[PDB]
């Protein structure tokens, strides 16, 4: 299922336009603390790579197949702390049971 | 809310011309028309295959109709 | 507070009266009229059809 | 039998997207229908003044209109009198009321021809296959008296004798009255009482035809114009 | 030698006021215009058959 | 007087799909007629017949009119 | 540095009248 | 000297709301539709006033001002036919927004979807009783069959369909009180529809990526203001075309002829949107539970937000669920053919089969798909 | 229906909740059968009968 | 936790218009005329609704639809004189409106 | 008119109108109870109300 993943991957169409899968799921309350989470140059990367995933819709164009992002090497950076929020929220839930 | 405090962006460089200055219809065709079969190709396998089967189940339930209203050739007697 | 909410709950007594009184009045007018229910009661029927037919 | 005979499509001079109407054959349909149509249909939406301008002129259809009777109250005594019909009034309904119509016609009601094209489904080719479909009926079913074959009539059977055949008027103009050639008038002659705005709604769509070709151009023009500023922008991203 | 649009922005489309009076004087050019075109097309495309094309056989 | 929609109607007869359904018309016919009693009523080769003839006829009709 | 920053290339979306750069306007932005 | 633009209040809510709205830049053809929706609303209140000014609503006028107004009032035709053509491209408009809320995800809007839902009810019932405005033989017979299914109700129903007849049938007193409503009612759709507007603004737009749009925006004008523009050009050239060249292609025959409570038409078939609501409720061989199904069919809209078990929002990266709701979209299609069709095999097993396939595509299929979509994303 | 609504705690605030929430679901059937007249409710009170409705 | 009446928007905009507007505490009954005009306006809107509810616009049939909606239709008599007399009523409102208006110096605004 | 004097165009087209303004009367009483929510409201004693609002 690498091979399987990797045309899934392609197939989804987020490497197309340069994105990651941290940066595509959408934002929940647990995403946008753990945004807030991110240290300044991921969250920088994030939002250029964002505003040129919005550049390149309206253009209703991709990028070149060279500079399309790879399975390989698709960095999971907001998974960390999405766990950790995901950890304390679900603590605070059974305080609340409790 | 309003322009000014939608979003923290940093580093990020924009470029732009004048409408005046640049074309209404840069390269329609040249380059409009690998845009437009390159989407084709890109979100073909997600609609056609069902509105295909929609158009056989159409044409054979018009077929399974007219069979119906057709002659039964049971009752000969 | 007796007292008070006494005074309180007889306005709002009287008020749900006159607004359910209300409220039936506009939706029993909407309701069949008196031309609706006069030409439904009654109906006139004869015999001057001849046998095996429908009217 | 539940099964129904789909008229086909005639190529009727109107049938294109931009052609009008023949007002010739709307007028001679028009006279098919005053001596064979009007002595059992009704036409209670068709008057002389929508006859005028389209088929007749003024003075040929205010005459047309004096020909008939028309009756009007109330009088000074307070009755009701007989007076030439003018262009203001409507066509003559041949019976008062519907069960007058239904005695004068065993048990079917003639309807009225003011909307029977745009009522009925295939519209004036639906009208020529009635008309010119009268045939025998094949072996297998007998029908009783006024009952007609037509397998173009849903159910197959119809109140109507054939109403036209060879030579059932006499044409003003000299045209020889076929069977065919009656039928295609007064199915014309249908299609305007149907549809009195048929030309006048076909100039129209040619204008909008013209005006959107010239304009849908140039409101993308204007849109990719205001648009231009923002498909051209490139974006860099310069970090320390 | 300026151009034909040159012409245009220098005489009339720079000032709003005379850009919105050519406006309107266009609209009143453009309406007659169209109007003969486009009925010139339609009694040309059905010639012989409307009231007007066979208003002489019975108004004389 | 002569009818354009006769001349029109013997020409569709003559045509191949209409004389192969006008020849099982009268097949059916003598089916049904040979038999005595039955509630057998074959209207519907008498439909296609008239739908392949009249289908002709309004290809081929209407340029004899005016 | 900030004088890193060059504006790219745009010849793909010019006028035909604003193609070369040793051109001066005012005598072409008028009749566009 | 001051800004006006933002100091009146007047003008700095219409600065506000419509001028420098920020708004996301990448909003495809798919997002003028709401704005269409609005402008048809606006060509119907026009234009049905016009028709209430030339109209009577009264039984054995009603049909007779409808003609006349085809063929005395000057451009009445016209009219007319711009108010039922525009019926049907308000209804196609209407569902290409809500397909656009289904597959870009903005039923995450919660307030907005619901008061969306309730525009929809009011649009549909304005629509059928402006159906059954001109009295033409199936707009009575199809308000005789609707308000029979709302007979269908235990042990309120009988009474209450005596109560919305105005007596014992369709007659003056439901064709009166039906153009009231008729006349009334879209103006709540308009009130409902700041509401709406109110909702969507307490948010902003959503991007067809559904990604965090605030890093590019751009504003409504006079961006999207020229696309708005040439959207309503397109949707009045289909509009007007299918007036001035198609004017009986979306309508019924039968509706040109007086209505008859004698005679019925073999058929019952009433517009396309309608005859998708006949075909969900002729699946399943109940009263009480074809009319459940209607409710339920319609209501699963404001039920879809609960059932969204995926971690994207848009489905332009979620090509599993793209195919169930082309599927979905298909079997729409399917449902209202089976609902033009007469009542015979195979038109009972199809629309059953259909409406199976879309109430279990919803209800099941779709979060199935996007749980399988985030295990395959490493998501799940 | 969520995993947030789970547990004790919770439990003993609808333990708390349900005799206001049975005696406003009860007003409300008496708001109801006011407001209605309904006739099978209505012949069963003791003095409310003489109404005829 | 929040306040939703001042945190909901369609509720912070009723609570901001019509539950928290700061308003003097000195007006006197001529200040409730207002509301007054918008209740007359609201019965109006109602009670007119139900009139054309049963009411027909024609000639010929104007004159007995309202005999037939003060007669035959339940208590449309009240409905009738309802409106008449709720639309005199909203005059009354007017004038004394515009008489606080210039009065009190409310026209400059 | 909707013709030549007072008819059944007339009474048809009033019908309409009567139905209809009053809605534009509450859109413009929404305005109205806007403009005045902008200015603030008058007392009788026309003086600046803010030091006693309640
Ligand atoms: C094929 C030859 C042309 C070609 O290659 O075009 C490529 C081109 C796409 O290539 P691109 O330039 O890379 O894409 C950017 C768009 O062109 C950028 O333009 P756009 O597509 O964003 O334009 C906005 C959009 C706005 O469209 C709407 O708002 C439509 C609203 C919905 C339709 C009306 C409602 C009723 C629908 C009933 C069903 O308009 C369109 O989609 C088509 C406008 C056509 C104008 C008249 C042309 C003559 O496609 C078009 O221009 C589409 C129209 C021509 C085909
Ligand atoms: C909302 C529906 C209200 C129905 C209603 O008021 O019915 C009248 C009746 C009046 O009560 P009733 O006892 O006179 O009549 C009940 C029997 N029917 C309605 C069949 C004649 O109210 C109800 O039935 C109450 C229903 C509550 C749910
Ligand atoms: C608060 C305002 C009204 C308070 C006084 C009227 C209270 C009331 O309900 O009066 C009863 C009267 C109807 O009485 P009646 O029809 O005899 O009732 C027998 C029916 N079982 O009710 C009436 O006559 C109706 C009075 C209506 C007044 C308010 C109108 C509001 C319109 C919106
Ligand atoms: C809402 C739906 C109401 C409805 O369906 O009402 C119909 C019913 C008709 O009853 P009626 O007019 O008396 O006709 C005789 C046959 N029942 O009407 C009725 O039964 C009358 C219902 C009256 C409801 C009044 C509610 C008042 C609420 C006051 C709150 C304070
Ligand atoms: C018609 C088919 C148009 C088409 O080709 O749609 C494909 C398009 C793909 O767009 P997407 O994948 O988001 O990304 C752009 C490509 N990079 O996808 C889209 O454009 C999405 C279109 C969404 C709205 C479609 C509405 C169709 C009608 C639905 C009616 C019923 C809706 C449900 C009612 C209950
Ligand atoms: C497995 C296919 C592999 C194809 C590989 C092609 C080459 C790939 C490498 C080169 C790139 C070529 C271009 C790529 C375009 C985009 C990618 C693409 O098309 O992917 C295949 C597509 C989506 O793949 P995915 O969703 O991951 O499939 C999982 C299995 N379901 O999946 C599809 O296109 C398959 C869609 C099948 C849909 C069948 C639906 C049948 C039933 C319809 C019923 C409709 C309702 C009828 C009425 C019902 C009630 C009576
Ligand atoms: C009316 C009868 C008399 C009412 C009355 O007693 O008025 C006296 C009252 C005094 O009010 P004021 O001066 O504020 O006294 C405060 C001192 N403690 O004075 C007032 O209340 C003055 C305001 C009265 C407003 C209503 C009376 C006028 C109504 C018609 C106005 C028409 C305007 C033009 C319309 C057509 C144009
Ligand atoms: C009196 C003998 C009539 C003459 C002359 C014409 N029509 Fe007729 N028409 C008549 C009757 C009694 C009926 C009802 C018969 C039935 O079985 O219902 C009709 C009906 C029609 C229809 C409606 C058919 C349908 O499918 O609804 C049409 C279109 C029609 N007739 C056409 C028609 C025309 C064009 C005529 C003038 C040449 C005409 N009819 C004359 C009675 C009589
Ligand atoms: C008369 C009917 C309607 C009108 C006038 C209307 C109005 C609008 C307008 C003007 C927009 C902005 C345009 C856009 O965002 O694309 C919009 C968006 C929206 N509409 Fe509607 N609407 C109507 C019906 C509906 C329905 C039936 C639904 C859902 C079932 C709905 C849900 C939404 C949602 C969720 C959005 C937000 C879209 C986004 O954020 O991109 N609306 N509406
Ligand atoms: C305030 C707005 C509206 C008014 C005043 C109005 C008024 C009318 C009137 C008087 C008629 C009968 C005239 C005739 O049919 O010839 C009618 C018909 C109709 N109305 Fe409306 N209407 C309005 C809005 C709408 C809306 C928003 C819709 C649909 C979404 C709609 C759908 C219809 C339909 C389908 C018809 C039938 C047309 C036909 O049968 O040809 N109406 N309307
Ligand atoms: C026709 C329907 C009208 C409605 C529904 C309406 C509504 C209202 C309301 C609710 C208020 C607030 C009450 C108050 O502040 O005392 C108000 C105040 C006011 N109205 Fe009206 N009004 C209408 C007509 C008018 C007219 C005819 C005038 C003057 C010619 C007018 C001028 C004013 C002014 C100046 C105020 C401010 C009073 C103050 O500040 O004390 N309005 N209106
Ligand atoms: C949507 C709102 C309204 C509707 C539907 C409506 C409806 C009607 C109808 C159908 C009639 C004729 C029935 C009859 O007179 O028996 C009528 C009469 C009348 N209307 Fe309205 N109305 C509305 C608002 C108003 C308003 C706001 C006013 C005045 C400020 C008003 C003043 C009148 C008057 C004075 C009559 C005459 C009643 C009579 O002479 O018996 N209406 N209205």
């Amino acid at each position: 299922l690498d091979g399987f993943r990797k045309w899934y991957y392609n197939a989804a169409g987020f490497n197309k336009l340069g994105l990651m899968r941290d940066d595509t799921l959408h934002e929940t309350e647990d995403v946008k603390e753990a945004i807030r989470r991110l240290p300044e140059d991921l969250y920088n990367d994030r939002m250029f790579r964002i505003k040129r995933a919005l550049d390149l819709t309206m253009r209703h164009q991709i990028l070149p197949k060279d500079q399309w992002t790879k399975y390989e090497e698709d960095k999971f950076y907001l998974e960390p702390y999405l766990k950790e929020v995901i950890r304390e929220r679900k603590e605070r839930e059974e305080w609340a049971k409790k | 809310r309003e322009f000014g405090n939608l979003a923290r962006i940093r580093h990020v460089i924009s470029y732009s011309l004048s409408p005046f200055e640049q074309r209404a219809f840069p390269s329609y065709f040249s380059k409009g028309i690998p845009n437009v079969l390159r989407r084709t190709r890109e979100r073909i396998l997600r609609v056609a295959p069902p509105f295909v089967v929609v158009y056989l189940i159409y044409t054979w339930g018009n077929q399974e109709f007219e069979q119906s209203k057709r002659k039964n050739p049971a009752m000969y007697e | 507070k007796g007292f008070s909410y006494l005074v309180t709950a007889t306005t709002t007594v009287g008020v749900a009266y006159a607004a359910k009184n209300v409220v039936s009045q506009f939706v029993s007018s909407m309701s069949a009229s008196a031309d609706v229910l006069a030409m439904s009661k009654i109906e006139i029927k004869l015999s001057d059809i001849p046998e095996g037919k429908n009217m | 039998s539940d099964l129904e005979l789909h008229p086909p499509s005639y190529p009727w001079s109107h049938r294109g997207l931009l052609s009008s109407l023949d007002h010739t054959s709307i007028r001679r349909g028009f006279q098919v229908y005053k001596q064979v149509c009007s002595s059992c249909h009704s036409m209670d939406y068709v008057a002389y003044r929508h006859l005028v301008g389209v088929c007749y002129t003024e003075e040929e259809a205010k005459a047309l209109a004096e020909e008939v009777e028309v009756q009007d109250g109330p009088n000074d005594d307070g009755e009701m009198f007989m007076r030439p019909g003018k262009l203001s009034d409507y066509f003559p309904k041949p019976y008062p009321n519907p069960e007058a119509a239904r005695a004068a016609n065993n048990g079917a009601l003639p309807p009225d021809l003011s909307y029977i094209v745009r009522a009925r489904h295939g519209g004036e080719d639906y009208v020529f296959s009635l008309l010119t479909g009268y045939c025998e009926p094949p072996t297998g079913v007998s029908l009783r008296e006024g009952l007609y074959f037509n397998p173009y009539f849903p159910g197959q059977a119809i109140g109507m004798a054939p109403p036209i055949y060879t030579e059932v008027l006499e044409y003003d103009d000299g045209t020889p009255a076929t069977m065919s050639q009656v039928a295609k008038d007064v199915a014309t002659f249908l299609r305007w009482a149907s549809e009195p705005e048929h030309d006048h709604r076909k100039r129209m769509g040619l204008k909008m035809l013209l005006m959107m070709g010239l304009l849908l151009p140039l409101t993308y023009a204007m849109k990719r114009h205001k648009w231009s500023v923002l498909k051209s922008r490139k974006l860099a991203y310069r970090p320390p | 030698s300026p151009t034909i649009p040159s012409r245009l922005y220098s005489l009339l489309f720079r000032r709003t006021s005379t850009f919105a009076l050519t406006i309107a004087v266009g609209a009143l050019f453009f309406e007659r215009a169209f109007d003969q075109g486009a009925d010139a097309i339609y009694e040309h495309i059905n010639e012989g058959k409307l009231w007007k094309h066979i208003k002489h056989k019975y108004e004389n | 007087l002569v009818d354009p929609l006769t001349t029109v109607r013997e020409h569709c007869e003559q045509l191949e799909k209409c004389v192969k359904a006008r020849e099982r018309l009268e097949l059916c016919d003598n089916r049904v007629s040979s038999r005595s009693q039955t509630e057998e009523d074959c209207t519907e080769e008498l439909f296609d017949f008239l739908h392949a003839r009249d289908h002709c006829v309004a290809h081929k009709l209407f340029k004899n009119l005016k | 540095s900030h004088t890193d920053v060059k504006v790219p290339d745009f010849s793909d979306y010019r006028r035909a009248e604003v193609l070369d750069s040793t051109k001066s306007s005012k005598e072409s932005s008028e009749a566009r | 000297m001051t800004n006006m633009r933002k100091t009146h209040p007047l003008f700095k809510i219409i600065n506000h709301s419509f001028i420098d709205l920020p708004a996301p830049s990448n909003i495809s053809s798919w997002w003028n539709f709401g704005s269409l929706l609005g402008v048809c609303l606006m060509v119907q209140i026009i234009t049905g006033l016009f028709l209430a000014m030339h109209y009577t609503s009264d039984t054995m006028t009603a049909f007779s001002s409808v003609t006349h107004i085809c063929r005395d009032v000057n451009y009445g035709w016209l009219i007319r036919y711009m108010h039922a053509n525009g019926a049907s491209m308000f209804f196609i408009c209407l569902f290409l927004h809500v397909g656009r809320g289904l597959y870009y995800g903005s039923y995450t809007f919660m307030e907005t979807w619901n008061i969306g839902v309730l525009l929809l009810f009011a649009v549909m019932a304005t629509a059928f009783m402006g159906y059954v405005l001109p009295w033409g033989q199936m707009s009575f017979w199809g308000a005789t069959v609707i308000t029979n299914l709302l007979s269908a109700i235990p042990y309120i129903g009988t009474t209450l369909v005596e109560w919305i007849w105005g007596g014992f049938s369709v007659d003056k007193a439901t064709l009166t009180r039906f153009f009231a409503f008729h006349f009334i009612l879209p103006f709540i759709i308009a009130a409902l529809a700041i509401v709406h507007l109110l909702f969507l603004h307490e948010t902003g737009s959503n991007n067809p990526t559904g990604l965090n749009s605030d890093a590019d925006k751009i504003p409504f004008h006079p961006y999207y203001t020229i696309k708005d523009i040439l959207g309503i050009l397109i949707m009045f050239l289909i509009l007007m075309t299918l007036v001035l060249f198609f004017p009986d292609m979306l309508g019924d025959p039968d509706n040109y002829m007086p209505a008859n409570p004698l005679n019925t038409p073999p058929h019952i078939k009433p517009e396309w949107y309608f005859l998708f609501a006949y075909a969900i409720l002729r699946s399943i061989p109940n009263k009480l539970g074809g009319v459940l199904a209607l409710i339920l069919s319609i209501l699963i809209l404001a039920l879809m937000p609960f059932l969204h078990t995926s971690k994207q929002r848009s489905l332009m990266f979620r090509p599993i669920t793209q195919i169930l709701y082309w599927i979905l979209v298909a079997n729409l299609l399917i449902l209202t053919w089976i609902g033009g069709q007469p009542v015979e095999h195979p038109f009972i097993i199809i629309g059953q089969l259909a409406s199976i396939s879309y109430f279990s595509i919803i209800l099941i299929l779709m979060p199935i798909s996007g749980i399988i979509e985030d295990k395959m994303l490493k998501l799940y | 229906m969520l995993s947030r609504f789970l547990g004790p705690r919770y439990r003993e605030l609808a333990r708390n909740w349900i005799p206001t929430a049975g005696m406003w679901g009860t007003v409300g059937a008496v708001g109801l059968v006011w407001a209605t007249d309904w006739r099978l409710i209505l012949d069963w009170v003791p003095y409310i009968n003489g109404k005829f409705k």
